[PDB]
């Protein structure tokens, strides 16, 4: 990076006169394909001699159907828990009356057959498949891996219903704030909202109140700005892809073992059924069977470890679900960069983006400061700030924002003497009365 | 590396060995070097294989036959004339004699833009000889062109011979003779890795050689073109 | 007892209706008489390979006379030959010395093996020889047989040597005339009727074909039945055997282009060997079979989920029962044939899920209802830019939250579990 | 319960079907190590014996990695459990919903056979009602904000309430601070704000 | 800074079990690769190698 030099000093401060309002997008892997594999159709489909040699083994892919099933209930259980946070559909007033902010990019858009937003249009047409329709398919699935007994779960929710949970999880946050994540959902005018959220980080509120159109129109930027980067750039949602593009190759190397000999005479079990005769098909099968037999197990592991990082991918994104979209977090990095205001989901195919809004102090200005103010033999400290001086008056300011005010009895509060704190300095505490 | 032969008193038509297979691309009419041998002895000892793909058809005809120092007819057309016949010295015995489509080339007397690039690949393997064929209408007379195009198998013959060597036939006294104005084009084929794209239509367009250079191996690697 | 929910069990598959073969359109038998009533067999070194093509084979006469000695089939077993079809076939007859049938198998070693002739290591093909003493064996000793057995290398398999060159294996080059280190490669055998087993001459021929790699050509007496497609069948296609439904594509098969295989090195499309026509192949519909039922002691019907086909299908099995076919509620869902279960209009809270939103339940007369889940009550938040609703009061919840922390300490013994008390 | 019920009948099965492949021949002759030693002698046997290694040490092979699998899921839980004892139970959490759903209040621990039982007590807020309310409130050509609060109406006259609990107060100097002017604030109501002084 | 070393251990353990597999026959004539092809032929150099 860029080397900085701070201009640290032991009577200097810096504090912001301005600040920005920045939505940054998170994309977060929630689920993947539900992907169920046969046993006996896999290592030799409609064989029955081959069947019987298999019945052999045991029970080892009793256990892989079972391994893989508990998969496929799990990717369920993913969605269900980052996206059913909410267990009533709220929806928006027809008036978008927000104090300036309007979400209509984000908002559920009626014309299009799917209730999803603009955003979410983009992030469903960015994302896309490798191989074959998993889905629009009005059909069967029509891929070369159906042909050898894999098969395609559909997810128990439709892309519908996820996102009618966004979109009851959006409105609930910008018609009722945090309040209907702690129970009923009470409403409050958004810029109010805004004013807690501010309140949170350690601003006033007069300084979203005295700003609203600044905040709102740098608000609407931002999502402006989060549209076009989507429309332009290609490798927004890597991740999501990434976990498609792992699966499905993970796939095509299990259905690509299907045509190794695993030092038999042939890999195409019928050939060998047709040209020997069952003693000696019989090594030639049981070859087959173990090369095929340790590829299933290798899939079935490779996928319970995948399955393992998938989960918990999808525990931290309920978590950021329920503590920067239900809430306001004073976790530092854990919902953007900068101070979190609110965030909003989004839902792509087989995960959630997550728009960061965050408060971040923009301009600076060096300012001499003090910790203490001698008066009349007394150290005033700050209520609620911090001393600074133009280089010849004194005032009390937010630490957040640059906000200088007369130095009274109200704004301190008096505490010992001059005599032991390091680095006081004298100024007149005014007394308002 | 493919090797430049200029067909003619120079008869530049030698016994080349035919490590793994040859590829055939040519330009000329007449179609000149007409006939192919292919054997370890070509004197008659062994059935060496003589092909003749002449204007009519090819006569595949593996026999043993006699092939003399120099089997050629001789024949200073346009300078149509005769002047010996040693292109069939003499069948002392043979093997199998096989006869197809009545085709004809496109060796008849043309120029023009030069539409004559017949390429073919002639390759012995696992008592097999395989024609694979195919015509491209070049604009270029000067050595072999740019562009690609797959080849079609044309004839396939279950042989079972080995042959270690092979030859070329020329049908064309030293006084003032102008040499003719042909040549042909011998490239060598040997185990590679080819990564094909087989379009839509089942047809390849377009090919990587997984050995020609590291970004070739990376394709060929990644699976991608 | 079951629990509520849903189960998987065995799959499903439709099986094939009928059969399907489909073969050349030849009868002329193969010279098998010529090869095997050959007047006088070649030499080993000169041992000669007739070809075999474009004709119909029966191996069965063949494995059925007791004339031959040994029958030996490696890659193939005799019985089979006759419905494989083949390429092309090598018929390399020869004889040899009764001791030699040794050497003739594939991975032998030896003078025979590595100067006249030498088998591979993957042979796939069959060897018969018959003692033919009485045949071609004199008092005098029949010295037309003869063998190599000087050469400068050892000859690659399948390769005849013929010429006279005098070896000479410790140096000193001569030729023509034997001499010092050199003598004539090849020696006459003894074939005489006074020598013993073994010593005697015997006639030895071998098919070494070669297997689904071409356009076959020579197979078995077995009559091509008439073609049916859209339908699961049984197809044998020149040899080439399976389970599936045809039908007409636009491929573009190549003049020699027989099959169109998958990446799974399977077989999607054919060229039928009468009628130079495409056919695709697919494989005839499978999936899984679930079963849907509330608590076993709530009740014992049940639904069934034929996920991943069309319900159309089902009533054109695996699964061993057929009654529920009669239909009359079959409601195919995105996830599959759904039957036994009641759609309606009405949505609730998912109880049972099938997939793609759609829920079963076990509702009021009683009966199981498939229908879209519904995600939660409508609820339009009383929103305005002066409004505000505030809590006149609270409750003190407690709620209970389960997490598991450790697991059963378990651990084994290799050599117990894998070998109990047994040494070896 | 139906977690740790769930990972005490996952163990039990593995080892169920680990000791049930003890019954399997692997291709063998039998399944019974003793009957193979009886029935053939060393250069046969084995061959048989061999089998049945491979087979035994296969199972071996799946069991180990599924409870490794296994374990790295409860180390998970476990990291999570520890978490939840070190911040809703040692302290008070502002995280949403990390100890339960409502404002936490406290948790006690109970201790469950291989896992723990969080009782989270929580507040939610109960009977809601209606209020104009608006951001600011001009005094004397000044804003006055609530210091800690909103200010709320019922109709005719404007009080300042804590915003989680309905107690409406008069708006006082104390209750509010001031500043700018009114000209700037949208939403802004005239009302008297009463000087205690 | 056990549970770094444990770490590293844990991985270097690993890596010498690998090599160390090395030298098992897994019911061969013996565990290299080389004395098997110096002393059998094709046919059950197969069966050993594999
Ligand atoms: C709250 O503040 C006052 C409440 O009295 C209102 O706004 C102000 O209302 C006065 C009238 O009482 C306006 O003064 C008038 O101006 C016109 C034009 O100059 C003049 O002809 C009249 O004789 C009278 O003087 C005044 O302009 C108006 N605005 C301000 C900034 O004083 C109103 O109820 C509320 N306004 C705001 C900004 O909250
Ligand atoms: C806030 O909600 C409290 C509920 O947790 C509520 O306490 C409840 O108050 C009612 C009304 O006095 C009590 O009901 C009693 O009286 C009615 C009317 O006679 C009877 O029908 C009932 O059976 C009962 O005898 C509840 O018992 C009481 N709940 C508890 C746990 O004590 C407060 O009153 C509410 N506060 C406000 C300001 O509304
Ligand atoms: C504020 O810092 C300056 C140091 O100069 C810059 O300070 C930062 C704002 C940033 O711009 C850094 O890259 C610089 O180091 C302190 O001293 C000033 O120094 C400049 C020259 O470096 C001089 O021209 C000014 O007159 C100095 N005084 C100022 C700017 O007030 C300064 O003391 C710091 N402010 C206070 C109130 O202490
Ligand atoms: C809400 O924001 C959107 C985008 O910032 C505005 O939508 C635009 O509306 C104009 C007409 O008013 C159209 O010409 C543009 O094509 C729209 N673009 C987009 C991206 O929406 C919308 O006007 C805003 N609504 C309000 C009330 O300001
Ligand atoms: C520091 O702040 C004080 C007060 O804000 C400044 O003093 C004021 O300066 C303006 C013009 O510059 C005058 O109109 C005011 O009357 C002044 N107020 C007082 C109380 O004197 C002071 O100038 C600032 N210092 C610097 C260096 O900018
Ligand atoms: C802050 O740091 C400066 C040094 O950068 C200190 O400067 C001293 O100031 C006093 C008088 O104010 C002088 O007598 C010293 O000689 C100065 N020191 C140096 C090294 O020049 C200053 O005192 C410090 N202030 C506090 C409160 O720590
Ligand atoms: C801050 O004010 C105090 C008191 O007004 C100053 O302390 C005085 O310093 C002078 C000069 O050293 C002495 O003569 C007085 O006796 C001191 N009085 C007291 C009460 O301490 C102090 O010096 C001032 N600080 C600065 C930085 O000037
Ligand atoms: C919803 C659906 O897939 N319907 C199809 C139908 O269109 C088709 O005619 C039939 C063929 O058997 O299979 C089923
Ligand atoms: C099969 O019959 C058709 C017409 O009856 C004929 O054209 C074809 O040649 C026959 N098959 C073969 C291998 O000749
Ligand atoms: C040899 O010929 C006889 C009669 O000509 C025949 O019966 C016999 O089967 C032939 N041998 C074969 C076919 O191997
Ligand atoms: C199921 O119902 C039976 C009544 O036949 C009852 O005895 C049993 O306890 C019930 N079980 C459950 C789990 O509800
Ligand atoms: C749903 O209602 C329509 C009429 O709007 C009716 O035709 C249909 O039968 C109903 N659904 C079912 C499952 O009967």
């Amino acid at each position: 990076g860029a080397e900085n030099s701070v201009a640290y000093s032991n009577n200097s401060i810096a504090i912001p006169t301005n600040f920005t309002i920045s939505v940054t997008t998170e994309i977060l892997p929630v689920s993947m394909t539900k992907t169920s594999v046969d046993c006996t159709m896999y290592i030799c489909g409609d064989s029955t001699e081959c069947s019987n040699l298999l019945l052999q083994y045991g029970s080892f892919c009793t256990q892989l159907n079972r391994a893989l099933t508990g998969i496929a209930v799990e990717q369920d259980k993913n969605t269900q828990e980052v996206f059913a946070q909410v267990k009533q559909i709220y929806k928006t007033p027809p008036i978008k009356d927000f104090g300036g902010f309007n979400f209509s990019q984000i908002l559920p858009d009626p014309s299009k057959p799917s209730k999803r937003s603009f955003i979410e249009d983009l992030l469903f047409n960015k994302v896309t498949l490798a191989d074959a329709g998993f889905d629009i398919a009005a059909r069967d699935l029509i891929c070369a891996q159906k042909f050898n007994g894999l098969t395609v779960l559909p997810p128990l929710l439709t892309d519908e219903m996820i996102a009618q949970y966004t979109s009851a999880l959006l409105a609930g946050t910008i018609t009722s704030g945090w309040t209907f994540g702690a129970g009923a959902a009470l409403q409050i005018p958004f810029a109010m909202q805004m004013a807690y959220r501010f309140n949170g980080i350690g601003v006033t509120q007069n300084v979203l109140y005295e700003n609203q159109k600044l905040i709102a129109n740098q608000f609407n930027s931002a999502i402006g700005k989060i549209q076009d980067s989507l429309s332009s750039t290609a490798s927004a949602l890597g991740k999501l892809q990434d976990v498609v593009n792992q699966n499905a190759q993970a796939l095509n190397t299990l259905v690509k073992q299907l045509s190794s000999n695993f030092g038999a005479i042939s890999s195409v079990l019928n050939d060998i059924l047709s040209r020997l005769d069952p003693p000696e098909a019989e090594v030639q099968i049981d070859r087959l069977i173990t090369g095929r037999l340790q590829s299933l197990q290798t899939y079935v592991t490779q996928q319970l470890i995948r399955a393992a990082e998938i989960r918990a991918s999808a525990n931290l994104a309920a978590t950021k679900m329920s503590e920067c979209v239900l809430g306001q977090s004073k976790r530092v990095d854990f919902c953007g960069k900068g101070y979190h205001l609110m965030s909003f989901p989004q839902s792509a195919p087989h995960g959630v983006v997550f728009l960061h809004v965050t408060y971040v102090p923009a301009q600076e200005k060096n300012f001499t400061t003090a910790p203490a103010i001698c008066h009349d033999g007394k150290a005033h400290f700050p209520r609620e700030g911090v001393f600074v001086s133009n280089g010849t008056h004194w005032f009390v300011t937010q630490r957040n924002f640059y906000e200088p005010q007369i130095i009274t009895t109200d704004n301190t509060f008096v505490s010992g003497n001059c005599d032991v704190v390091i680095g006081i300095v004298n100024n007149t505490v005014y007394d308002p009365l | 590396n493919v090797t430049w032969f200029h067909a003619i008193k120079r008869f530049d038509n030698p016994v080349l060995p035919f490590n793994d297979g040859v590829y055939f691309a040519s330009t000329e009419k007449s179609n000149i070097i007409r006939g192919w041998i292919f054997g370890t002895t070509l004197d008659s000892k062994t059935q060496s294989l003589l092909i003749v793909n002449n204007a009519t058809n090819v006569v595949i005809k593996v026999c043993e036959f006699q092939f003399c120092n120099d089997p050629f007819l001789g024949v200073y057309y346009h300078k149509w004339m005769e002047s010996e016949f040693r292109v069939y010295s003499s069948a002392n015995n043979c093997t199998f004699e096989y006869v197809s489509q009545p085709f004809l080339m496109d060796l008849e007397g043309k120029q023009g833009n030069f539409k004559n690039l017949r390429e073919f690949v002639f390759k012995n393997i696992d008592g097999y000889f395989k024609i694979y064929s195919k015509h491209t209408p070049i604009n270029l007379v000067r050595d072999l062109p740019q562009g690609f195009s797959a080849l079609e198998p044309l004839v396939d013959l279950p042989i079972g011979i080995n042959i270690t060597r092979f030859q070329t036939l020329l049908a064309l006294s030293s006084s003032g003779w102008t040499a003719g104005a042909a040549a042909y084009y011998v490239g060598y084929l040997q185990p590679r890795t080819f990564l094909l794209k087989y379009n839509e239509n089942g047809t390849i367009t377009d090919a990587v050689d997984c050995a020609l250079d590291p970004l070739s191996e990376t394709k060929c690697t990644l699976k991608s073109f | 007892t079951v629990e509520k929910g849903i189960y998987q069990t065995s799959n499903f598959r439709v099986q094939p209706t009928e059969s399907i073969v489909r073969f050349p359109n030849i009868t002329n038998l193969c010279p098998f008489g010529e090869v095997f009533n050959a007047t006088r067999f070649a030499s080993v070194y000169a041992w000669n390979r007739k070809r075999i093509s474009n004709c119909v084979a029966d191996y069965s006469v063949l494995y059925n006379s007791a004339s031959f000695s040994t029958f030996k089939c490696y890659g193939v077993s005799p019985t089979k030959l006759n419905d494989l079809c083949f390429t092309n076939v090598y018929a390399d007859s020869f004889v040899i010395r009764g001791d030699e049938v040794r050497q003739i198998a594939p991975g032998q070693t030896g003078k025979i093996a590595d100067y006249n002739y030498k088998l591979p290591d993957d042979f796939t093909g069959c060897v018969i020889a018959w003692n033919s003493n009485n045949l071609d064996s004199k008092v005098g000793g029949n010295y037309n047989y003869l063998y190599r057995l000087f050469r400068k290398s050892n000859l690659k398999p399948f390769e005849r040597d013929i010429s006279t060159e005098i070896y000479q294996a410790g140096s000193t080059p001569c030729n023509g005339v034997e001499g010092f280190n050199c003598y004539f490669p090849l020696q006459s055998y003894g074939f005489q009727p006074t020598n013993g087993v073994g010593y005697q001459p015997y006639r030895v021929v071998v098919l070494s074909f070669e297997l689904l790699h071409a356009p076959a050509t020579v197979c078995g007496p077995k009559k091509s039945t008439n073609l049916v497609k859209n339908k699961c069948v049984n197809f044998n296609f020149n040899g080439l055997t399976g389970t599936g439904v045809l039908t007409e594509s636009n491929k573009k098969f190549l003049p020699f282009q027989q099959f169109g295989r998958d990446i799974a090195d399977t077989t999607d499309a054919v060229r039928d060997p009468q009628t130079l026509e495409i056919l695709d192949i697919t494989p005839c519909s499978f999936g899984g079979v679930s079963v849907i039922t509330p608590g076993t002691n709530t009740s014992n019907q049940v639904a069934v989920l034929y996920q991943g086909v069309n319900c159309t299908e089902v009533p054109v099995l695996t699964p061993t029962w057929r009654v529920y076919s009669t239909g009359s509620n079959v409601f195919q869902t995105r996830a599959g044939c759904l039957i036994g279960a009641e759609h309606v209009n009405n949505s609730y809270e998912c109880d049972i899920p099938i997939g793609a939103g759609i829920c079963a339940s076990y509702q009021t007369s009683q009966s199981i209802i498939a229908y879209t889940m519904s995600l939660g009550a409508e609820n339009s938040v009383a929103y305005s830019n002066n409004s505000i609703a505030i809590p006149t009061n609270f409750t003190i919840s407690v709620t209970t939250e389960i997490l598991p922390v450790s697991m059963t300490k378990t651990s084994v013994d290799c050599t117990m579990y894998i070998c109990g008390d047994s040494t070896e």
